[PDB]
């Protein structure tokens, strides 16, 4: 039962590191005008709440309504950080496919309406299954491990409805920017030859690999659970695969924040 | 023929007489004065709301209101104590390079690449702001038009000529000729009877308003001259140039006194200004910063950092209590 | 308290002005005398393509020294350069100009669109034979042989040369400086083309696309 | 004759500049010293002012 | 004072050689770029050649390649030009111009008769 | 610069009517508006205020819950709808304009007037003891307008105004903020005071300034006028 030493130290880095990056981004908002920075700030705030929610499980390492509410706060936090990544990809896609119409509709009001409605959908996913009798499995009580308060059917619906269709759009979008950047560099190398007489693959692989390889193993074993009706799951097999899901919070501030040299310049100076 | 050799002998006589009055130097006389020390200033206000870069600004006589110009096509009047906007005036032409404020506070002027310094009226009875006059007699762009009183103005242009107008009838009165390149700046004496200009031929001249003739010619630089200003007591002036140096001239001795150069500065100066007492000299550079010099000793004593692009304008209030700087990143800051 | 309310209504009007300012696509047009700079395109000009607004300026109203007033056009979308590619005695002068604009300190992030006008003249007026090499500009026949494009089906090999001449020297200067921050878009034109408003539309679209791809570490 | 006109007014201008009077630099430099001393207490930038009488606070 | 003065020039035979110098004073000679300019009888001004600040980059116009040479002496403030095998169409007036804005790699000169930093010129006549 | 009113008449108690103030000759969209009421023989009273942009509205306590004020900028018109009338509404009405920025002058132009006859302790009290004084051509006079509260603010300037009404015309403005002179007024009127006591003096009076004078305050929002004094012979 040594699963307490690594949890306390792991949540400490997530809280401290993410709130350090969010300070730098907000300062640059006050120095110029830019809408793309609004989504970057929201990701750092959403990744902070994961550390706060995890920090509430150190005591757990109890009641019919005490730990039921605890397992619903963590579900909403990790759902609003996945949805923000899908929001950044769509913003990047439109500025390249249609650059002329993007400069008309976009403003500061459109960004505010999108962020505000993002938190309502995340809230509805988490706190609503507390009233539906289809979920909320039986009352063996005892301790609290997210499976004495929820049914495995809840995992099956969310993954097949939301996660798998959302992963398909991520691959489709980034396979089109890779195609556009390939033909622009064909002409550039052709000009240099008459005047005298790769980055894409390495960068794209990190984006596709990091997004999909974290939450996929958790959903793979959960679906198999229904087919078995017993395969001695929800045990040490499921007590180490969850560590991957909260591992994105220590990787997002390195891809979307440590890049963008303008952001990196202030971190060194301060 | 002889018109070239005769002028050579005249230049020799002028240079010879100057060496007679060169007994001592300013550097070896002020050697007993205590130094200033270290000057620290920090930002107090930041005015934002312009859409593009800023070229010109000018303080009001009461030292509370100022006007600024931008190449988006606007002209905003600010309230410095509370950062409130009082007026906003749209212009017909987007390319504007100068602005001025009337001493009495009733009129504002502006001009640019359209070859016109036009005049606006502020105290209308209908509750808005309307154009009053249009003066058109120049052939090149305008870089400075400055008020004399409520009825006449003086302008400098890029066709190597200055002029003096009459707003009541719109016809100019006197024309000043003699320069070789574009005239970039002008400055009025405190007594309002003389003024100086600096052109792109690396020389400066002194004119008189009543007569309309040149008096003296000064030359000590090596490149174009961008900025000029007068000493508080009206007997000396300072210049800035593209060779990264500032210099001080004396009208009575008709020669140079001091040089302000450093070994680590390799960029030109865009603006200069004096303080209320006249002991400190401020200058703006292209390396995004501003420097403070000791006028009587010619050693640096401070710095102002915090802008993102190059500083283009700089001014000091009438009572000498604040400094305002504009820049190409479309912000205004007030220091101390 | 009532003066603060007035100041806030001025800011709402400024917000509506910023929406129109961003989708305007200002342009700068500069060339030389006897280059046909007018017939291809009056200080300001308005035209609309696919419900997109463009605005172009001409500054032909001052003296011949332009090292002071050219610093205003440091944030335009692009610059159009027009060359009368038919005469050879005044062609070396046109190169120098291009070289000063490319290497200027305050214009390091601006792209240039190149129009090589006066094509129908060089097709036959000089083909008869009144000029050669070593008597005029000695760099259009320094043993040149390109094999990457042979457009205009039907001609002997020397037709586009008098307009092809100029293409190489402007690319020698362009590709030898400027890392990744501005490029050049040469074009071939004439005195009767009616599709010059579409070429500017397409060339301005590649400028914006190439700028976004570079800051995502994709180009 | 275009250069003749520019070469005659240039000579004429220089004639009225030579016949001028000048004073010593020592006399000129001393007067600048006195003005800065007599107005040393009327410069808020040279000597900082307290926050009580600072309208920009 | 940025005075520039030229010396040399005179009547020559076809195939002859001349040597020219351009003494300078009033500025630091080792911070600027220098160049030569000529003006044909009854025509405009034509750029000819230039030399960099140190003496590494040299350029010529197409009509004089292989016959002209440029060089500078930083220790004596002089500029040279060597001529060989002159043709009768070389009769012109040669000037000596200076680029402004030191530590910079472009110039805005050879305008009409309004450039401040330029010499007076010397007469070259090649005829027989 | 013109302002005209339409409406009024004889109405039985309990009825209703709508009033209009049409404007022409100036930028109507940048000015606030006021309504001022004068009984057959009484002083002036404040009624309502509509700002520019219609974002702020105020009402008097005695006419609260019955009166409504609105404006329509495109047609340059002002409205005042009244309901549940009684015997206290028989008076004249005016429409007035104002503008607010640093250094401006409010309450500068008044309307003409229309006739309509039908058949708490925290507010500042402005008191004028003068009611009738003799006048002679070319002598000095003194009038005082004291207060029950300090009118000096903690930003530098005090708020006191003076008005003049002729025997058969509408009132006009003389002095704003105790020291300034209104445009078009001669250089004969001067004002001075300190905190609570204020004075107005005339050097040499002609036969063109016979009438009544008023003072008001602009510190607290329920606006209060004075009783007035007569400059008759
Ligand atoms: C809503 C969309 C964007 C979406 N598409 O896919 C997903 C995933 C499914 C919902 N989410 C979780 N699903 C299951 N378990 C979770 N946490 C957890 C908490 C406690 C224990 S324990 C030690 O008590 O047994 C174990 C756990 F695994 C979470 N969670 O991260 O909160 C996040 C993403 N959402």
């Amino acid at each position: 039962f040594s699963f307490g030493v690594i949890l306390a130290v792991l949540a400490s880095l997530i809280i401290a590191t993410n709130t350090l990056v969010a300070v730098a981004v907000l300062l640059l908002i006050h120095k110029n005008d830019g809408v793309s920075l609004c989504f970057t700030l929201n990701l750092a705030v959403a990744d902070t709440l994961i550390g706060v929610a995890i920090s509430g499980l150190l005591t757990d390492q109890t009641q019919k309504t005490l730990c039921s509410l605890r397992m619903a706060f963590v579900t909403s936090s990790a759902a609003a950080s996945v949805l923000t990544v899908m929001l950044i990809t769509f913003d990047r896609y439109l500025a390249i496919k249609q650059p002329f119409r993007y400069l008309k509709i976009m403003s500061g009001f459109v960004a505010g309406a999108c962020i505000a409605g993002l938190w309502l959908v995340s809230y509805l996913i988490g706190f609503l299954p507390l009233g539906i009798p289809m979920f909320q499995q039986t009352a063996y009580k005892g301790q609290c491990s997210f499976f004495a308060v929820f049914h495995p059917h809840f995992v099956l619906t969310l993954s097949c409805v939301g996660f798998f269709p959302a992963m398909l759009l991520f691959v489709f979008f980034y396979c089109d920017m890779l195609k556009i950047a390939s033909m622009h560099s064909q002409q550039i190398r052709k000009m240099e030859h008459a005047g005298a007489m790769f980055k894409a693959l390495r960068t794209v692989s990190v984006l596709i690999g990091s997004f999909a390889l974290s939450w996929t193993p958790f959903l793979i074993t959960g679906i198999v659970q229904v087919a078995c009706q017993e395969c001695h799951l929800y045990l040490v097999l499921e007590r180490y695969l969850w560590l991957l899901g909260v591992g994105n919070s220590l990787l997002n501030p390195l891809i979307y924040a440590y890049w963008q040299k303008e952001v990196r310049l202030q971190l060194y100076h301060m | 023929d002889q018109l070239r050799q005769e002028a050579e002998q005249l230049k020799n006589q002028i240079r010879d007489a100057r060496k007679a009055c060169a007994d001592a130097t300013l550097s070896q006389i002020t050697n007993n004065i205590d130094p200033v020390g270290r000057i620290q200033m920090r930002t107090r206000r930041t005015l934002r709301g312009h859409l593009a870069k800023i070229y010109a600004m000018h303080w009001g006589t009461d030292s509370r209101l100022l006007v600024s110009a931008s190449q988006d096509g606007k002209l905003i009047i600010w309230d410095s104590y509370t950062t409130n906007k009082v007026h906003a005036i749209p212009l017909r032409s987007s390319w504007v390079m100068t602005c001025a404020y009337a001493p009495s506070g009733n009129y504002v002027a502006c001009g640019g690449l359209d070859n016109i310094c036009s005049i606006y009226n502020l105290k209308t009875r209908e509750g808005n702001v309307r154009v009053s006059r249009e003066l058109a007699g120049h052939t090149g762009y305008l870089s400075c038009c400055r008020f004399l009183d409520d009825n006449q103005i003086v302008t400098s242009s890029g066709d190597t000529t200055c002029a003096l107008w009459d707003i009541e009838t719109g016809q100019q009165t006197t024309t000043f000729t003699g320069h070789t390149g574009d005239v970039m700046s002008l400055s009025l004496a405190p007594d309002t009877r003389l003024f100086v200009s600096g052109a792109c031929d690396a020389s400066a001249k002194l004119w008189d308003v009543r007569e309309g003739m040149c008096r003296q010619t000064f030359t000590g630089h090596e490149s174009d001259i961008n900025a000029i200003c007068f000493f508080p007591n009206g007997n000396a002036f300072a210049t800035g140039s593209d060779d990264a140096t500032c210099r001080l001239f004396d009208l009575r001795a008709d020669q140079e006194l001091m040089t302000y150069s450093h070994d680590n500065i390799i960029c030109g100066i865009t603006s200069v200004s004096f303080s209320k007492s006249g002991r400190l000299l401020l200058a703006g550079y292209d390396d995004f910063n501003c420097n403070v010099w000791d006028a009587l000793k010619a050693d640096r004593a401070g710095v102002l950092a915090g802008h993102d692009n190059r500083v283009s304008c700089l001014g000091v209030t009438d009572d000498g209590m604040a400094v305002a700087t504009g820049s190409w990143d479309s912000f205004l800051k007030i220091w101390n | 308290k009532a003066a603060v309310e007035r100041s806030k209504m001025i800011e709402k009007q400024l917000q509506k002005d910023k929406q129109v300012y961003r989708a305007t696509h200002r342009l700068l047009l500069l060339g030389a005398d006897n280059s046909g700079k007018s017939t291809i395109v009056i200080f300001e000009t308005k035209f609309q393509v696919d419900k997109v607004n463009f605005h172009m300026f001409d500054v032909g109203g001052q003296r011949d020294e332009r090292r002071k007033w050219i610093q205003c056009f440091n944030d335009v979308t692009a610059i159009i350069f027009v060359v009368d590619s038919s005469d050879y005695n005044r062609l070396q002068e046109a190169l120098n100009d291009f070289k000063s604009i490319w290497n200027n300190r305050w214009l390091r992030t601006i792209s240039v669109i190149l129009f090589l006008n006066k094509q129908d003249l060089l097709a036959e007026k000089v083909l008869a034979g009144k000029s050669k090499i070593e008597d005029y500009f000695p760099e259009f026949a320094r043993y040149t042989t390109p094999e990457d494009a042979t457009p205009e089906p039907g001609e002997d090999p020397r037709v586009t040369r008098a307009k092809y001449f100029i293409r190489d020297e402007f690319l020698r200067i362009s590709t030898a400086s400027g890392d990744g921050r501005h490029y050049c878009y040469p074009h071939f034109t004439c005195a009767v083309d009616t599709e010059n408003a579409r070429r500017i539309f397409n060339d301005c679209r590649d400028i914006i696309q190439r700028m976004h791809l570079r800051q995502y570490e994709l180009l | 004759t275009a250069s003749i006109a520019q070469a005659r007014k240039l000579v004429e201008q220089l004639k009225m500049e030579a016949n001028i009077d000048r004073i010593k630099v020592s006399k000129a430099a001393a007067d600048l010293m006195a003005y800065c001393e007599a107005h040393a207490k009327e410069d808020p930038l040279l000597t900082p002012v307290p926050a009580s009488e600072n309208p920009f606070r | 004072q940025v005075q520039l003065q030229e010396s040399g020039g005179g009547l020559v035979q076809p195939g002859g050689s001349l040597r020219l110098s351009c003494a300078a004073s009033g500025f630091t000679f080792s911070n600027y770029k220098m160049n030569w300019v000529r003006q044909a009888p009854g025509k405009g001004l034509e750029w000819v050649s230039d030399i960099s600040q140190s003496g590494a980059s040299i350029s010529y116009t197409g009509s004089v390649k292989g016959r002209f040479t440029i060089s500078r002496d930083n220790a004596k403030n002089t500029l040279y030009l060597q001529m060989n095998s002159l043709k009768p169409e070389d009769t012109a007036v040669y000037y000596c111009a200076r680029c402004p804005a030191p530590f910079t790699r472009d110039c805005f000169d050879v305008t009409s008769t309004t450039y401040a930093y330029r010499g007076q010129g010397t007469q070259v006549t090649v005829s027989s | 610069v013109q302002l005209v009113e339409s409406g009024g008449g004889l109405v039985q108690p309990g009825g209703s009517r709508k009033l209009s103030c049409s404007a022409s000759g100036f930028a109507f969209s940048s000015f606030g508006m006021h309504w001022v009421r004068q009984a057959p023989e009484k002083g002036l009273e404040w009624v309502a205020y509509i700002s520019s942009g219609s974002g702020t509205i105020y009402y008097a306590d005695t006419v609260k819950g019955r009166f409504t004020i609105s404006r329509d900028d495109p047609k340059n018109t002002l409205f005042l709808q009244m309901t549940s009338l009684r015997s206290e509404d028989t008076a004249m009405y005016y429409c007035v304009r104002s503008i607010y920025y640093y250094g401006s002058s409010p309450f500068d132009f008044w309307g003409q007037g229309t006739t309509l006859t039908v058949s708490g302790g925290s507010d500042i009290v402005m008191t004028q003891a003068t009611s009738s004084v003799p006048v002679t051509p070319g002598e000095s006079v003194s009038i005082s307008c004291r207060s029950s509260k300090s009118l000096l603010h903690s930003n530098g300037n005090t708020y006191l105004y003076w008005f003049l009404q002729r025997p058969g015309q509408s009132p006009q403005l003389l002095i704003y903020r105790m020291s300034n002179l209104a445009s078009g007024v001669p250089d004969r009127f001067s004002g001075s005071g300190s905190g609570t006591a204020f004075t107005l003096t005339i050097s040499r009076l002609e036969a063109e300034d016979v009438g009544v004078y008023y003072c008001m305050q602009h510190l607290e929002y329920p606006l209060t006028f004075g009783a007035g004094t007569k400059l008759e012979l």
